């Protein structure tokens, strides 16, 4: 039958009865006002249905109707700029048609705009009789200035063509293109629909190879991320989601409040519109080219599985169009805690801390969604999806369950330290803790780019661990058993501390650092290490020795230009401006240490 | 309206503790509401948490001792648990369940209300901007409340957390360059002692006409103060969001409120999450505090401070870990602070306030405040760590800026943090102790502070 | 793991009863 | 309802109390029916137990609001009159002037927490002597 009956309630879990013929994970609207909810478990003719919504009201007896499709996202035009509840339903359109503060209990507000009218471009080599394949682009959609927005025919549809809509205006209603196959014809619009827990296919799954800026030099330096990296941070987030969502390579966003604070969601959702960025010689919104799925902590659990699944297939289908996007997620900590709920409600076994066993199999299996890809179709393009999901941890330890199923998981991993942030040390990376895999790919872009940066990366480390063992050491010895060489070790640990790696989100200066600005700095500073390292060693054994203070004194003026590098606008000074500037540094510095040799 | 006839039922299948459970039931909702005729006579209300078929599970509110699984008549009035509410809830003292303990009658409805609110769309949200003046120096300077945020007081056992609520409660108010918030204060599980104080305090204030009262006592049943916090929140949405109030809500123990989602959890033979508590305690604990903030169109708004006691000090405890993740940063009330008698107790290094960032800044407050706030913060924390090195190592063994960062402590928790119960410093006059405290160390020290603010600040 | 083995024993219980009910 | 701890037919059981309580003692500070000051004072109450009321005409008017209905009023008020009767029954082998008695009462009714004055300890001292005697 097309609708069972409610046969019990336990919170936001309904079981039904006369349900015979419904599949595991199929969707259903329960109760008269057509709550959403999704089929967990099968019994006979009971299924048990997980409810994204409140369940107050639902009585035994009320309609299920089920329908035949899994939880799903509308793709197509009027994404770019839209802002979602969990289970893709537009929340700047639910305010506009119910007039009203509140979200109604049962909205069925269509996901992506009927009525606004687009700019659709039929690809000029298609004609009728022309044969296409799941990921053809058979047109262009002019949805805003920056995004171009790629009609494809979706995956698992083939055909030929018999028909294709001339240049113009259309609705997302309007029957675009027509295909037939074995005789079927089949009908679509500018709209596909797309099970959110289905992994959208692929012709190659490349490797990752390319930096991804995220305007940290800390991270940028010595943990970097790439495109399509996997990615995970510490929830402490708003900084380098906003420095990602200006500066960003990325040509798409998205950003996932799985569980978000409700204040936090609307500084979020409040300034993002209002953020800019300058691109094409031109200033525009980063909401042009950003998409959000909000879902404040109240959320019903099952909201906040869906923000995740969702939020994923998003960016699956602007990855499919040949962009690089970045998505940032505000905690898989809070989804793992939706799936602890679940698990609860449902009578499984737990394993560790409450959490369902499957926790890390749930977490990969959107972790693993990340990374370049080779696009279906034939159009030959390159996407790639990044996901950066946050981990918050109870006390900050890295020790929890969500984060250990992480750590198996992430390619990169920036742990963040309680000790860090307290000092007001920001971006707050403990340098010791974090970690990139991607170095071994990396490493042919820098050497091909940056040559001088591996040398650089390499000794900054090093130099950072060294830091490390002097500080704990002087805690009992003081300063007496320091090598003049370990003295040109703290003082240029101190200078790539507190004057590299730490950088101030909120300050014009300090915003965003380009690589060009990144590694200039860090050759300077390191440079400085060896020339004070050899002007010491040198001294070896002989009549007078150069000391660590002989040196400071001397190079008074060149250690004042190191710390002054993170002062260079790179808005107003130009990259040209910067290296000129920085050679004249390194001319300098080689000059004030040739004083003493 | 509802004018179909009430069914009455004397069907009850069986009593488990809180739990009345009753079958052959005529289409049950879940959350239903239910009223228990005893053999003694007596009226109790309940809810449904269950429905199955004929099954009906009754959660019963004033208690189930004294049901009986033959005599007992229990009437389903076909709704949910929707309040009665009105402005004349101000001036007024209610039981845990939402009916009146004071002299007067019944509340007269201006509307009814579903007591677990409704999802406020982000969309139609207002970010918090506007910092509220506790009076409070760790409160105003090293953390900051705004209009509209949700901030608990956190607390070690016994401490004086309600004195801390409660001197809120008489001097907050905006920064100065119809101002007055009406308080609901929602008292769950909270002994005799606890309650005569704040009701006490709210008389003697002279501020009883503009705040609203709800005691759940810890010789109440246990299962009422589930209510009581939906209770005063839907006060707290008809005053702010109906009535233009500026509200401000205290909840006086989160604990004791979690402690009745475990009791009724464990009756209901639930998969417990990690310390028995339930495993949805995230959820439910967000459909409390997340109701909170300005909302487009309205001029009023729900600023929060939950109280909340930490079981055994645990900072990790499900009942703190679960309210950190959802509420906006806390105040952290301190055993450490409380032994040497500094009041009030607040241990800045584990507070935080996720508006600090935004609160604070050049025309809504002194623009130095930020930094300030910052740079105290910070040397209060190496403070706390030379502290331990005085002894761990020796006094002796501490270098001057050591001895600095120590001294600073020292004076920081004296003359900064310690304030007296009626004591009102402004946010101003806060950052004035906060630079004569910076003024201990060297001006090359204050590395969290921009050299022109330094120039402008630190030389006075 | 006794709060998860009387979890497992309940559900043990309630698999018992349904199928009792279907004879 | 549930004032102070008591349902509401306990509390207007308390009230119905404090009202023959009251006329109580008046009847026996003034069995002569001279001290009229003191008894004016409390002749809103007097009136529903100088008069032949049954009990539960008294409890049906208070839930009605025609008898008075402030338990802690009246707990103010009997305290005042039980502290001037331990007086009068204290000293009872030399009895009073009428005038003095109703001087201690308008002092005892000035005062904002009878119940913790010196007067009451007092009369805690004078009721050992007397008890023990």
């Amino acid at each position: 039958s097309t609708f069972g009956y409610v046969h019990g309630v336990s919170g936001p879990v309904v079981t039904a009865c006369d349900m015979a013929g419904a599949a595991m994970y199929e969707l259903v609207r329960v109760g008269h006002s057509e709550l959403v909810g999704e089929i967990i478990r099968l019994e006979g003719d009971m299924a048990t249905i997980q409810v994204y919504e409140e369940t107050s009201g639902v009585s035994v007896g009320d309609p299920v109707l089920r329908t035949g499709k899994p939880l799903s996202v509308e793709l197509g035009p009027g994404i770019m700029g839209a802002i979602f509840d969990g289970i893709q339903r537009p929340l700047s359109d639910i305010s506009s048609q119910t007039q009203s503060i509140y979200i109604p209990r049962g909205v069925n507000v269509s996901a992506l705009s009927r009525d606004i009218k687009w700019e659709f471009i039929p690809s000029k080599n298609l004609r009728v009789g022309s044969h296409i394949t799941g990921g053809d682009i058979y047109g262009i959609v002019n949805e805003n200035s920056l995004i171009k927005h790629k009609i494809m025919l979706p995956p698992r549809s083939r055909g030929s063509v018999t028909y294709i809509a001339p240049p113009g205006n259309y609705d997302a209603s309007d029957v675009v293109l027509e295909l037939e196959f074995e005789g079927v014809k089949e009908k679509l619009s500018m709209v596909q629909v797309w099970p959110v827990r289905q992994v959208r296919p692929v012709t190659e799954k490349l490797p990752a190879n390319h930096p991804l800026l995220t305007g940290q030099r800390v991270l940028d330096a010595l943990f970097p991320c790439v495109q399509g990296g996997t990615t995970a941070i510490p929830g402490a987030k708003t900084v380098i989601s906003q420095s990602l969502s200006k500066y960003s390579n990325s040509d798409v966003i998205i950003y996932v409040g799985c569980g978000e604070r409700g204040n936090e969601m609307s500084e979020v959702l409040r300034d993002f519109p209002e953020l800019t960025m300058e691109v094409d010689g031109k200033v525009e919104s980063i909401m042009k080219r950003t998409a959000l799925v909000a879902n404040t902590s109240n959320m019903p659990v099952a909201a906040r599985e869906a923000s995740i699944y969702t939020g994923i297939t998003l960016s699956e289908y602007f990855r499919d169009m040949g962009y690089h996007v970045s998505m940032m997620a505000d905690s898989t900590s809070r989804w793992a805690e939706a799936l602890r709920e679940i698990s609860g409600r449902l009578a499984e076994m737990p394993a560790d801390s409450g959490y369902p066993a499957y926790l890390g199999a749930r977490l990969a299996s959107f972790y693993e969604r990340a990374g370049r890809v080779k696009c279906l179709g034939n159009p030959e393009r390159e996407g790639s999806v990044s996901i950066v999901g946050a981990v918050s941890p109870p006390g900050g330890d890295f020790s929890d369950p969500v984060t250990s199923a992480t750590l198996g998981i992430v390619q990169v991993f920036w742990g963040l330290d309680k000790k860090l942030a307290q000092r007001k040390h920001f971006p707050s990376v403990n340098w010791l803790i974090s970690y990139s895999k991607y170095m071994r790919a990396l490493d042919e872009y820098y050497d091909k780019h940056f040559t001088e940066f591996v040398p650089l990366r390499t000794k900054a480390k090093e130099i950072l661990q060294e830091e490390e063992d002097l500080a704990e050491i002087v805690q009992l010895v003081g300063k007496a058993s320091l090598a003049e060489t370990d003295k040109i070790t703290l003082e240029v640990a101190k200078l790539i501390k507190d004057d590299f790696l730490q950088q101030n989100g909120y300050t014009p200066y300090d915003r965003f650092c380009p690589f060009y600005k990144t590694v200039g700095m860090l050759s300077n500073m390191i440079s400085f290490y060896d020339m004070a390292r050899r002007a010491v060693e040198t001294t070896a054994q002989s009549d007078n020795k150069i000391t660590w203070s002989i040196i400071r004194e001397h190079m008074g003026e060149i250690l004042y230009k190191l710390s002054s590098m993170k002062f260079k606008d790179p808005v107003k000074d130009g990259e040209a401006k910067i290296k000129a500037d920085y050679a004249q540094l390194l001319e300098d510095m080689q000059n004030a240490f040739r004083s003493l040799e | 309206y509802l004018s179909q006839p009430r069914l009455t039922y004397k069907t009850v299948s069986g009593v488990n503790g809180p739990l009345v459970i009753l079958d052959h039931v005529k289409f049950p909702r879940y959350a239903e509401i239910v009223h228990l005729t005893l053999p003694d006579g007596t009226k109790r209300s309940g809810q449904v948490l269950e429905v199955s078929g004929s099954k009906a599970v009754v959660q019963v509110f004033e208690g189930t001792s004294g049901i009986d699984a033959k005599k007992t008549s229990c009437e389903f009035t076909g709704d949910i648990l929707r309040t009665p509410v009105s402005e004349d809830m101000l001036g007024r003292v209610f039981n845990g369940s939402g009916k009146p303990i004071d002299r007067g009658p019944v509340v007269l409805a201006e509307d009814f209300l579903d007591i677990m609110g409704q999802p406020i769309n982000p969309q139609c949200r207002i970010y918090p901007e506007e910092m509220i003046q506790t009076g409070i120096s760790a409160i105003d300077g090293m953390n900051s409340i705004a209009r509209g945020q949700k901030i608990p007081i956190f607390s070690a056992a016994g401490l004086p957390h309600n004195e801390i609520a409660a001197q809120i409660c008489r001097q907050a108010g905006l920064v100065k360059k119809e101002e007055n918030f009406a308080i609901v204060f929602a008292a769950m599980g909270v002994n005799m002692e606890t309650a005569r104080f704040f009701k006490s305090d709210f008389e003697e204030n002279g501020s009883m006409d503009n705040v609203c009262l709800f005691l759940n006592l810890a010789n109440d049943p246990t299962i009422e103060r589930i209510i009581t916090p939906r209770l005063a929140l839907t006060t707290a949405e008809f005053l702010a969001y109906q009535c233009e109030k500026h509200v401000l809500v205290i909840l006086t123990d989160m604990s004791s409120y979690a402690e009745a989602l475990r009791e009724v959890s464990a009756a209901r033979e639930e998969v417990p999450g990690r310390r028995g508590f339930p495993g949805y305690m995230y959820t439910d604990l967000a459909t409390i505090y997340e109701r909170a903030g300005r909302v487009e169109g309205r001029n009023g708004s729900i600023t929060q401070i939950p109280i909340l006691t930490m079981p055994n000090d645990d900072i990790t405890h499900p009942i703190p870990d679960l309210t950190g993740y959802i509420t906006e940063g806390q105040i952290y009330v301190d055993r450490q602070l409380h032994n040497r008698q500094i009041y009030p107790p607040i241990n800045v290094l584990p507070s935080l306030s996720r508006l600090m960032k935004s609160a604070i800044g050049e025309g809504m407050t002194r623009k130095d405040h930020a930094d300030v706030s910052n740079q105290l913060y910070a040397c209060y924390a190496i403070g706390k760590d030379v502290q331990a090195m005085k002894a761990v190592v020796g006094e002796e063994a501490l270098t001057s800026d050591d001895l600095l960062y120590l001294e600073f402590l020292q004076k920081f928790e004296k003359n900064f943090i310690t304030q007296g119960p009626y004591e009102n410093r402004t946010v101003y006059e806060t950052l004035d102790i906060g630079w004569q405290l910076l003024r201990i160390f060297p001006k090359e020290m204050l590395k969290r502070i921009p050299q022109s603010t330094l120039s402008e600040f630190y030389p006075r | 793991f006794y709060r998860l083995k009387k979890i497992q024993e309940k559900k043990k219980i309630i698999k018992e009863k349904s199928e009792k009910d279907l004879e | 309802i549930k004032m102070g701890g008591l349902t509401s037919e306990q509390y207007h059981s308390q009230v119905v109390g404090k009202i023959g309580y009251i006329a109580r003692c008046m009847q026996t500070i003034d069995p002569e029916n001279n001290l009229k000051k003191i008894r004016e004072d409390y002749q809103d109450v007097l009136i529903w137990a100088e008069k032949n009321y049954r009990f539960e005409e008294i409890l049906e008017a208070s839930k009605s609001g025609k008898c008075p209905n402030d338990l802690d009023a009246l707990s103010r008020r009997s305290l005042i009159l039980q502290e001037l009767l331990r007086l009068v029954s204290s000293i009872s082998p030399f009895k009073m002037k009428l005038d003095l008695i109703e001087s201690q009462y308008e002092k005892m009714k000035q005062h904002v927490n009878l119940w913790k004055s010196d007067y009451h300890v007092k009369l805690n001292q004078l009721n050992q002597l007397t008890d023990y005697l």
